[PDB]
């Protein structure tokens, strides 16, 4: 009963994508700063072939051909150990790196599952508010979830109530709220307003009206009389 | 202010539950989210609508167990304090490291230049760079390593903030053992007590 | 009780200092290793953004801040410890102190 | 911001609501957003 508003703020939020992209700057931010992590990486890696590392110079072909051998298998050693511990250097945090995007691509592949493979009741975890389905989008190197969550916006106030006892036995919400507008009382679902009328098929009987407090005392209708009038 | 963050965080549960983790916060009493994450794990809400006293003295009782056993055992704190303890002799092996000389003729600067003249203390104060060094980056790889474990950790708090505190876990033994109703964080010193 | 680590002290080093307290040639020579306290404040520097990251991502669940009201009908469940007391001026609780 | 300039204060930590919390107090959000995260 709300599949248009449903389908245009969808049309909307993923204008508002567009929107973003185009104009924010780091609305690719996580992307954009993998991308520009692998690029610093490689950027500091080539930079240390500029690097002495106590050496003379890093073109090794002016280590060779600058000065006597003698030393200068001692300074191209230097040279090396300088290199290889950049590579190692580099490599290392290629790994601490990769395991951060190997937690990234866990994560993306529960989030594939759990998203868009199906929903995930996990709180926030296909984005903030209830999860309804991810769209994956083939970003460079990730994945952009699009993730539609339901997001409930226009908050009250109402008088609420533990249980409903009718005549000595105490009601309880078989899922939702005891709500009332300050006159007749409702159940509602905990994440939408419903004002849905009290009755036996939402509401089963457990103990008095004694044991539990916060309860008061409201009619629970019963449907057989009415059918039965006639 | 992160036990700002935290009081609101409690604020919140108490007040809201899960409702404000999602979008604002929507005021429910305390008894009937604790219903609702009773309702959560199988369990009949009725179960605390008609044992309330009972779970709020076993509560009590249990969390003055917890201060009882803070107060008392050294390593009640074990995850919280032990991760102090790395950062503080990660901080410690990483000062006395200016107390190691790595095979040089001493581990303190002035009597390295004043000793020595250039010819050999340039060497001198190569062994004392590369050796510091390699002590910084073997340093900041094993903060990156245990701030990957902290941020596994820190993930895994933001997880349960939200899946047990923000809402309720039916992944098992997820936010604690046996069926989860609700957790409270409680911001010790680096980190969260959940 | 699950003690989970959040956040690392943060923690931000400058090599001219540490490395080479109060010695000029010894940041020269370290230039002369090229640039790794580049990338090495940068580590450092992302760890402790990081540890920022941690903490509003396990405390900062919320942009609102809430206060418990005063009158505290909890259905009987004491949070007085639990909740923070306003005598400390660097305010906390009891179980948090 | 107040021309405009370079402010440093306290950071607010969000506004400081009160929640109306009482022992019969209920809110429920009568709409919602879909929001494409
Ligand atoms: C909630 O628990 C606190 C304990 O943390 C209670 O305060 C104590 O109450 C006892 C008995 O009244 C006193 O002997 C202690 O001196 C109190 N200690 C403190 C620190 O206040 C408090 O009364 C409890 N509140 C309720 C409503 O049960
Ligand atoms: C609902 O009414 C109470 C007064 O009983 C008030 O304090 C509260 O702010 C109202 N709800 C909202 C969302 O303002
Ligand atoms: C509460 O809702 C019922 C159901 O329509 C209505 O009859 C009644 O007038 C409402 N009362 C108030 C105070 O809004
Ligand atoms: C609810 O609170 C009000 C005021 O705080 C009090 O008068 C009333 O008796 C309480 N009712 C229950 C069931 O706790
Ligand atoms: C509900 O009704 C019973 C008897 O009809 C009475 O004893 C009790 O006080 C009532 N409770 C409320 C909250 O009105
Ligand atoms: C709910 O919110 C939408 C926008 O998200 C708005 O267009 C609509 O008027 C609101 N109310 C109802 C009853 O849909």
């Amino acid at each position: 009963e709300n599949q248009k508003l449903i389908a245009n703020q969808f049309n909307s939020a993923i204008g508002k994508i567009q929107d973003s992209l185009s104009s924010t700057a780091s609305a690719l931010g996580k992307l954009q700063n993998v991308v520009n992590q692998n690029a610093q990486a490689l950027n500091t890696l080539v930079k240390q072939l500029s690097s002495n590392f106590g050496a003379i110079s890093s073109v090794l072909n002016d280590i060779l051909s600058r000065l006597d051998p003698p030393e200068a298998e001692v300074q191209i050693d230097r040279l090396i150990t300088g290199r290889l511990q950049s590579l190692q250097t580099y490599v290392t945090q290629q790994l601490i790196r990769a395991a951060e995007i190997r937690a990234s691509a866990n994560l993306a592949a529960t989030k594939m599952s759990e998203c868009v493979l199906g929903q995930s009741k996990r709180v926030d975890f296909c984005g903030k508010g209830y999860h309804l389905m991810s769209f994956p989008q083939s970003a460079p190197h990730g994945v952009v979830f699009l993730h539609v969550t339901y997001v409930p916006a226009q908050e009250k106030n109402f008088t609420t109530a533990p249980a409903i006892c009718h005549d000595g036995k105490a009601h309880f919400p078989r899922e939702g709220v005891f709500v009332s507008n300050g006159t007749h009382w409702f159940v509602t679902q905990r994440n939408f307003y419903e004002p849905q009328i009290i009755t036996t098929d939402n509401t089963f009987v457990s103990g008095n009206c004694d044991v539990v407090i916060g309860i008061v005392n409201n009619t629970v209708y019963d449907p057989l009389q009415p059918e039965l009038d006639s | 202010m992160i036990a700002q963050y935290t009081s609101a965080l409690l604020a919140g549960t108490i007040t809201s539950g899960w409702t404000f983790g999602a979008g604002a916060a929507l005021q429910i009493p305390f008894a009937m989210q604790m219903a609702y994450r009773f309702n959560g794990i199988g369990v009949t809400q009725n179960v605390l609508y008609e044992n309330q006293k009972l779970i709020a003295n076993q509560f009590n009782s249990a969390i003055g167990k917890i201060q009882d056993s803070l107060s008392s055992t050294a390593s009640a704190l074990g995850k919280l304090q032990n991760v102090v303890n790395q950062n503080a002799q990660a901080l410690n092996t990483l000062v006395k490291q200016l107390s190691s000389n790595f095979g040089a003729i001493s581990s303190v600067l002035n009597d390295i230049l004043s000793r020595l003249d250039p010819p050999e203390a340039e060497v001198q104060i190569d062994r004392l760079i590369t050796g510091r060094l390699q002590s910084l980056q073997t340093y900041v790889t094993q903060q990156l390593i245990r701030a990957a474990e902290i941020r596994a950790s820190a993930n895994l708090a933001a997880t349960k903030m939200s899946e047990c505190v923000l809402g309720q876990s039916k992944r098992v033994d997820f936010c604690g053992k046996g069926y989860h109703l609700m957790s409270f964080p409680q911001s010790a010193p680096h980190g969260v007590v959940f | 009780t699950e003690i989970l680590p959040v956040s690392m002290t943060k923690t931000s080093v400058d090599c001219t200092m540490y490395i080479c307290g109060d010695s000029t040639e010894c940041s020269n020579l370290l230039l002369q290793y090229g640039s790794f306290c580049t990338q090495l404040n940068r580590a450092l520097t992302g760890i402790a953004v990081e540890q920022d990251k941690n903490t509003q991502e396990v405390f900062a669940q919320v942009k609102q801040i809430y206060k418990t009201p005063p009158i505290k009908d909890f259905g009987g469940f004491n949070f007085s410890q639990i909740l923070p007391d306003p005598s400390k001026p660097s305010k906390r609780s009891f179980i948090e102190d | 911001q107040t021309s405009q300039s370079i402010i440093a204060y306290t950071m607010s930590l969000g506004a400081e609501n009160s929640v109306a919390y009482s022992n019969n107090s209920i809110a429920i959000p009568t709409n919602f957003t879909i929001s494409v995260t």
